[PDB]
């Protein structure tokens, strides 16, 4: 079952809590950062410095 | 230990209420029932019930101090207006 | 027995936050107390880490708060979370002080729990006022002069106390440098009074909105009111996050961003929104000595409230007129803080006298007489 | 008349919960500061290094800070000597002491604008409407004191700051027209950056915090109801015991 | 704090006076149902605070049956209140079931405690 | 995230991070002069050197010095000598250009220091530390 | 045993509190007493160099160090005062011991009027010997090198700690 | 209140010692007796008694570490003396 | 007022040595009052033989 592998042992239940929270730190950070720069395209510094060409 | 005073609460076992008898309780495990079962029909019909009961306890008490501040604000606006300085000098 | 009950240190935690028997029908107005405990920790923790970068000299007091905001890693989060948490601290406290007055929480056998609250109420006003002068803004210099020069009305002794409190002849370096060292001390006194505050809460327990005995139906504190308190913690930290990241300077005053100047006064010396109403009570009396007595009495009038209430029912829930005039008094205070925002001009002075009169008469005339007929309407309506 | 005319709400590009500064406007606003309002106002709380990676490039900022001079530690015999500025130094104001500022400007003290945006009620709307809110003549009925100019938005009316914004007094490095309305929109943007150099990072850390906390807040309601489910639907019955005992 | 005998001598006089019992009693009866305790199943005397030695004395003299029922209405009101709802209309308290079942015990306990304080301060001539 | 923000505030601020690198000129440092500069709150004994003492540094045997390192490893361009001022025994300041080997002589406990910075005569445990420095044209940024 | 272990925790926090308040004066001995003690954690492998730089707030003992040493010095006594409360809580479950090392439950006397007035005997003797060291010889226990302003370039002749460390 | 653990002390009334019987106590009010009654003959004869008992427990333990430090101090004085440098170089 | 404006100008006049501030010298040199007195009168006419 899915229960027998994950939720039965509190040792491995909190392990996958920390393992999933490890991935979420970097995936969520990049997902929010990219949309924020995309919504503000043409205004950020890397766009003004790129305009100097 | 040292003795203590007399209070109006006990603990688990001697809480200090009256003796009760003939009252029965039933309950069901939350693993066996569905929460969020009636959130609709409670966000619409239940809220409207409570609002219609306690809303003249708050409105009229707020309906007196809104007209009292407004007739002072729109009176202070005329007393310091070009057309209301003559009334200003008789109250200053 | 279990270790959580046998150990000397874990048995105090057990009987206060785990096995404590709570009434089974207290609503969300009883969550306000734990929010003040959360906010007390926020002020202290965000203050110790921000006290590592602050200089209390009159020369470096203002300049150091900018260094915190511009140079410290996440230094702006520290100062907005501490400046806005002070304003959020009072809003929860008024809703804690108002829920007590509505459900008749001041009545016996909880009068000591009521008086310790008033002591806590004053020390927090001083703590917020003292930390306000630490920034040494233009508003804080003149908020310091006006409040501290208030004791010059006590006869024959006032001129020496004022000179003793200032540490000199005015607000200068000796004043700010001792205001900060006091501001670091008082929160440790509030934390000690909260311990004495929860000691008087534990002898009789919390009250319930019905105003009747709660010893018939109790549920444990853990897993019921630990997870229900988690609902308001996340809502409090969400509204606070909106005022910190999206509009940090809405509640404050822009004149506090000017360095304090002893020569030029601001256009309008106004206190913060939580001390605003008592500023109108002070300014209603056309005298100097009588203003102080009237201003401080408004805090002390709450103390006679367990004696004026002549009702045999706790609360305003089953009373039509006692629930009716409560909201006028609520609003009169809301109106009382409105004049203090406006200048001293016609006709705000006349409003300032009648409004503060009805404020004081609620405790001394209306609550005792309406509570009296209500005992009679209850009696002949059933007979 | 003495409160000062209320200024309306304009269409700033950085208002709203997701907007950042237009970093092209911060670069242009810095240019019209250096040549217009650099003469009579100070910026004492801005270091040179904060301009790198925001408005100018690193080699651009290491040359702007070298046109000025700073006082160096004494030489081998204690005599004082000067050094060129580096990236760790601050922007120098135009006047050495508070007395010399009041001498050039008829006794008026021109304030430091490193915090002006958060220190004058009216936010960004009050600085913009100040420099463009000057009538050609005072309204009928008022005779101004000598040396003072009229401006209705200023509380009390009479002010000591003149008109400094005309047309084509500055040339830009990207061909933008130099109108009185154009620059006044730019300096307020550059000055808001000076008062809040954490502006953009604060608004993107906020989006992360709100989304995390708003779903934590919703998840807590389900968990609260799941654990309170046994008491919400608990049912009581009452059967009177016999009076025999 | 305004006692109960004090506000009862006010009552029996208004009841007997034809002008007063016609003017205010027809106004008092609307004050009771507007208060709205009847809808949660509460008799009036269950609303009075009991954390003083006078009420604790009367609660002990109360018979077993009226003390068992009193325990159930308070439990039902606590349970119904936490659900943010009300009782069904067919279980509310009517006008006639709301009787003064806790009145005489409060009165016989204050007149025996008024006597005690009036005997502790006797100045014998 | 919360713990990281509070602990991070304790970490070095922008201005202190800025004072990290100090450059020194390639012409202003004289031949027979000892620059004692306070870099990062630490003393540094700079000495622009002569091309004669390079053979003098590696003249002695490796038995007269308990940390084996020649002159060319302790300084890259032999026209200088940039040494960390904290002595390996206690941290004293040796006297400048006075001693028996052309380098330094600690007056606290008699540890002789050569023109390369090693110990010669003394109970000091290691040769004296050489900081990080890199030439960039007319300057060299120590640290 | 718990009353014994809480004492050791109290023992350490007082050493830190006295050491922290010693660097507040910023004397020549306090600068170099700060450098030696704080650079002691550079011996923990692979992590020491970052902790030392994190504790100093920079690359050495400078303004960021003293300004955070004082704010800590004001905090720790309030932690000791809280540990003393926990220290007297573990003393109250079983009580004090006696020099005979045997049971003391056979002969007890109240704390007031016996050990309140016997404690007054040593209070006046403690405040008398302290008054001799404060009015007649104030600088006997300290070190004269602490009256020099702290200098990062020149070390003292002998870096020595106070007589208790 | 909540139950507590098991300790080795009680309070006034249940202190927790063994049951005692057959032991009698006499006392006299201090208003009726003279303090300072035997301070002499206690400052001389009693103190000498206690000293003669516990003084070899402190002296010999202090008699070992005084000769050990002195023969090291007067040895360090010769090793750094002009006549003891030759022994210094063989121990340095 | 002291005699020198900056620490560099003190070391120039006195051969590089830094003359200390004596507002605290008595409590800052071991030897108390006895060390300052014996300093200014403890100078031999010639150094001892060997040095
Ligand atoms: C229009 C209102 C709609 C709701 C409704 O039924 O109207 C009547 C309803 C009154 O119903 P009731 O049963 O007669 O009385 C409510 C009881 O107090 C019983 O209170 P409760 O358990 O319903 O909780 C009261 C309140 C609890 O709200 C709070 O205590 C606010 C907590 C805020 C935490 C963070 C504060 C941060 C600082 C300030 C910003 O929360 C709600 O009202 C939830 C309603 C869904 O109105 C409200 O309670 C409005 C409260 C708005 C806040
Ligand atoms: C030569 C010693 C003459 C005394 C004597 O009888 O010799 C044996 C006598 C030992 O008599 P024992 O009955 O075998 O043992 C004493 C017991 O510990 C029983 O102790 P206790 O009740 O006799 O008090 C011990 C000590 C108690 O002395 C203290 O605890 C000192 C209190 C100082 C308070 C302020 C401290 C400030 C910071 C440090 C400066 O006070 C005395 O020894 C009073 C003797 C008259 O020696 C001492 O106790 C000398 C203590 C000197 C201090
Ligand atoms: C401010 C809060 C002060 C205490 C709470 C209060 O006054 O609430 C009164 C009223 C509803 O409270 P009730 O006790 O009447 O609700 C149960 C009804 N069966 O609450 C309201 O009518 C809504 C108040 C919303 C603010
Ligand atoms: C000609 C000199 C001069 C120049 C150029 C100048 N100002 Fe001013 N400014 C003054 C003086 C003088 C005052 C003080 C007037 C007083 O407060 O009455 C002042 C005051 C101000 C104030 C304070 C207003 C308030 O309500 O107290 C602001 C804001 C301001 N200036 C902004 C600017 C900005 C923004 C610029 C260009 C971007 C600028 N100034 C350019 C001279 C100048
Ligand atoms: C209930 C407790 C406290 C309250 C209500 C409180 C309130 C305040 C307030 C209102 C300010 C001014 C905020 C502003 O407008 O900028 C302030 C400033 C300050 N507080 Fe507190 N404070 C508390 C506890 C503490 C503690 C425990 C410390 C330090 C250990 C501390 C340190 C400071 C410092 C350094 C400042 C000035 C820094 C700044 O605001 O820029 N505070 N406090
Ligand atoms: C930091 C400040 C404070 C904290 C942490 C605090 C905490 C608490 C807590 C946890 C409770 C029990 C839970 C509850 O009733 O909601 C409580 C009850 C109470 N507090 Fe406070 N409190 C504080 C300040 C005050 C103040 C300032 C007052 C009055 C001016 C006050 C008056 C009361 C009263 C009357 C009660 C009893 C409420 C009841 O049982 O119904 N408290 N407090
Ligand atoms: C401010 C610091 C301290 C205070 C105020 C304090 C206070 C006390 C008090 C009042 C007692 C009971 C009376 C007595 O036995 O003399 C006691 C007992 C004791 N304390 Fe402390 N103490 C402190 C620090 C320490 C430290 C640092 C240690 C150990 C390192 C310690 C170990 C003990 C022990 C073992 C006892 C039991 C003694 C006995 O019952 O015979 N205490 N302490
Ligand atoms: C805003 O008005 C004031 C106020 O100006 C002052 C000075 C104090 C008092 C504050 C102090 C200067 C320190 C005194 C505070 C204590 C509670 C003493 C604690 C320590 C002893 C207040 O409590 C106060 O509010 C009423
Ligand atoms: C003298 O040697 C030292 C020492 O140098 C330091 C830094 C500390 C630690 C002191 C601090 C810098 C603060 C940390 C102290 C705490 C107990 C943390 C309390 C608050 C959290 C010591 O405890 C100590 O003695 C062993
Ligand atoms: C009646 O029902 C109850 C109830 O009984 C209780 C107890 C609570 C819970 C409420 C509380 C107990 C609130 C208690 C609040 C306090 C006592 C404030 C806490 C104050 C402090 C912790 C003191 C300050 C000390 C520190 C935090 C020091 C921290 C250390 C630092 C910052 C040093 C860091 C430095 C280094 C070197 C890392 C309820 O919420 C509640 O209703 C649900
Ligand atoms: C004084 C400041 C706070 C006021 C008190 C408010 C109470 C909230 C405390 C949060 C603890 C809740 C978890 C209880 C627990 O251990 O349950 C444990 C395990 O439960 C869990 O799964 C834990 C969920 C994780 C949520 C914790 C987030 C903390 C948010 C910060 C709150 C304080 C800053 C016991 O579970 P049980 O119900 O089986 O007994
Ligand atoms: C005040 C609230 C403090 C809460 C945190 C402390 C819980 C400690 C639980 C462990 C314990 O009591 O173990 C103690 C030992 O603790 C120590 O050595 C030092 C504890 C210092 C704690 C400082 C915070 C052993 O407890 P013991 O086994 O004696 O059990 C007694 C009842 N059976
Ligand atoms: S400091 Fe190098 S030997 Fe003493």
């Amino acid at each position: 079952s899915l229960y027998k592998t994950f939720f039965k042992r509190n040792a491995v239940f909190v392990g996958t809590i920390f393992a999933g929270a490890f991935v979420f730190q970097t995936v969520f950070d990049t997902a929010i950062t990219s949309w924020y720069e995309n919504h503000n395209k043409g205004k950020l510094w890397k766009d003004v410095k790129a305009r100097i060409a | 230990g040292p003795p203590s005073g007399k209070t109006y609460m006990g603990w688990w076992g001697h809480m200090g209420g009256p003796k009760q008898k003939g009252i029965t309780s039933y309950a069901v495990s939350p693993y066996a029932q569905k929460p969020l079962q009636g959130i609709f029909h409670n966000a619409v019909f239940n809220s409207f019930r409570r609002f219609k009961s306690q809303f003249l306890y708050v409105l009229i008490p707020a309906g007196i101090y809104w007209y009292w501040w407004k007739n002072g604000n729109e009176y202070n606006e005329f007393l310091y207006s070009k057309a209301g300085r003559e009334e200003l000098e008789r109250v200053n | 027995m279990a270790f959580r009950k046998s150990n000397v240190y874990l048995s105090l935690v057990n009987s206060y936050i785990i096995d404590s028997p709570q009434p089974s029908s207290i609503n969300y107005w009883w969550n306000m107390g734990s929010l003040l405990g959360l906010c007390l920790v926020i002020q202290i923790v965000t203050g110790i880490f921000m006290a590592m970068h602050y200089s209390s000299n009159i020369e470096l007091a203002f300049s150091s708060v900018e260094h915190i905001m511009r140079d410290v890693h996440n230094g702006y989060i520290l100062r907005y979370l501490h400046a806005n948490g002070a304003s959020f601290f009072f809003m929860v406290m008024f809703m804690h002080m108002a829920k007590g007055l509505y459900y008749g929480s001041y009545r016996s056998p909880r009068v000591t729990l009521w008086n310790v609250g008033v002591i806590i109420f004053i020390l927090t006003i001083a703590t917020a006022f003292l930390g306000y002068c630490c920034v040494y803004g233009q508003m804080s210099h003149w908020g310091a002069t006006v409040i501290t020069n208030l004791f010059s009305a006590i006869p024959f002794v006032g001129n020496d106390i004022v000179s003793w409190l200032w540490g000199g002849f005015s607000v200068s370096n000796p004043t700010i440098q001792r205001f900060f060292a006091l501001h670091y001390l008082v929160p440790f006194i509030i934390a000690a009074m909260v311990i004495m505050h929860l000691m008087a809460l534990h002898i009789h327990g919390s009250s319930n909105p019905l105003g009747i005995t709660g010893n018939l139906d109790r549920i444990p504190m853990h897993s019921y009111f630990i997870f229900k308190d988690l609902v308001t913690v996340f809502l409090f930290m969400l509204i606070l996050a909106l005022f910190v990241f999206y509009s940090p300077n809405t509640l404050g005053h822009p004149d506090n961003y000017i360095p304090g100047n002893p020569l030029v006064t601001p256009a309008s010396i106004v206190p913060e929104w939580y001390l605003l109403p008592f500023y109108a009570i002070l300014r209603s009396i056309p005298d100097k000595l009588l203003g102080v007595i009237t201003m401080f009495a408004a805090i002390l009038v709450l103390l006679v409230l367990p004696f004026t209430d002549r009702s045999v029912v706790r609360g305003n829930t089953f009373k039509v007129l006692s629930k009716f005039f409560f909201f006028i008094f609520v609003f009169n205070f809301v109106l009382l803080g409105q004049i203090g925002a406006c200048h001293v001009e016609v006709p705000y002075v006349l409003m300032g006298q009648i409004a503060t009169f009805i404020y004081f008469a609620y405790f001394l005339i209306i609550v005792p007489v309406i509570s009296t007929i209500e005992n009679v309407l209850f009696y002949i309506g059933r007979v | 008349a003495e409160h000062g005319l209320h200024a309306p709400a304009y269409a700033w590009s950085h208002n709203g919960p997701f907007e950042t500064f237009d970093h092209a406007s911060i670069r242009r606003g810095y240019q019209v500061y250096r040549e217009v309002c650099a003469a009579c106002h100070s910026l004492d709380r801005v270091a040179w290094r904060t301009l790198v990676g925001v408005s100018h490039t690193n080699e651009e900022v290491r040359n702007m800070a070298e046109e000025f001079e700073y006082d160096d530690e004494p030489d081998e015999q204690g005599n004082p000597k000067k050094r060129p500025g580096k990236l760790s130094d601050y922007i120098p104001g135009p006047y050495p002491n508070e007395q010399a500022a009041r001498a050039a400007n008829q006794g008026a003290l021109p304030p430091d604008l490193s915090l002006i945006v958060k220190a004058r009620h009216g936010g960004c709307d009050y600085i913009f409407s100040l420099l463009t809110g000057y009538p050609d003549e005072p309204p009928a009925g008022v005779a101004l004191p000598p040396g003072s100019n009229y401006n209705p938005y200023f509380p009390g009316g009479s002010i000591a700051m003149a008109r400094v914004l005309f047309d084509d007094m500055v040339e830009y490095e990207d061909g933008t027209p130099a109108t009185t309305s154009q620059m006044a929109k730019d300096v307020t943007t550059f000055l808001n950056w000076c008062a809040e150099p954490e502006h953009d990072e604060r608004k993107r850390l906020g989006l992360k915090t709100v989304i995390i906390l708003s779903s934590l807040y919703l998840l807590s309601i389900w968990v609260k109801k799941f654990k309170w489910a046994g008491i919400k639907t608990r049912k009581f019955v009452f059967n009177p015991p016999k009076p025999r005992k | 704090p305004q006692s109960f005998t004090s506000i009862a001598r006010i009552g029996d006089y208004i009841l007997k006076s034809p002008v007063l019992s016609k003017l205010c009693v027809p106004v008092a009866n609307q004050f009771i149902n507007l208060a709205g305790y009847k809808k949660l199943g509460l008799k009036f005397d269950d609303l009075i605070a009991e954390e003083n030695p006078i009420m604790q004395t009367a609660l002990r003299r109360l018979p077993e049956d009226e003390s068992y029922a009193r325990a159930y209405r308070i439990i039902r009101a606590h349970q119904t209140e936490l659900t943010h709802h009300l009782l069904p209309r067919n279980e509310w308290i009517k006008a006639q079931e709301d009787v003064p079942y806790l009145l005489p015990y409060i009165l016989e306990a204050e007149a025996a405690a008024k006597e005690k304080d009036e005997l502790d301060n006797i100045e014998v001539s | 995230s919360t713990v990281e923000t509070f602990i991070s505030s304790m970490t070095a601020t922008a201005d202190v991070l800025a004072m990290a690198k100090v450059e020194v000129n390639l012409a202003a440092i004289p031949l027979g002069k000892n620059v004692v500069v306070k870099w990062q709150g630490k003393p540094v004994f700079i000495r622009h050197r002569t091309p004669h003492e390079i053979q003098e540094a590696n003249s002695v045997d490796m038995s007269a010095l308990k940390d084996p390192q020649t002159d060319a490893d302790r300084v890259k361009d032999p026209q200088w000598l940039i040494m960390l001022g904290i002595c390996t025994h206690l941290g004293c300041v040796p006297i400048g250009e006075a001693g028996d080997f052309g380098g330094w002589f600690c007056p606290c406990h008699g540890s002789h220091y050569d023109i390369s910075g090693r110990i010669r005569k003394g109970p000091a445990p290691l040769n004296l530390e050489i900081p990080a420095y890199e030439f960039d044209g007319d300057k060299v940024i120590v640290g």
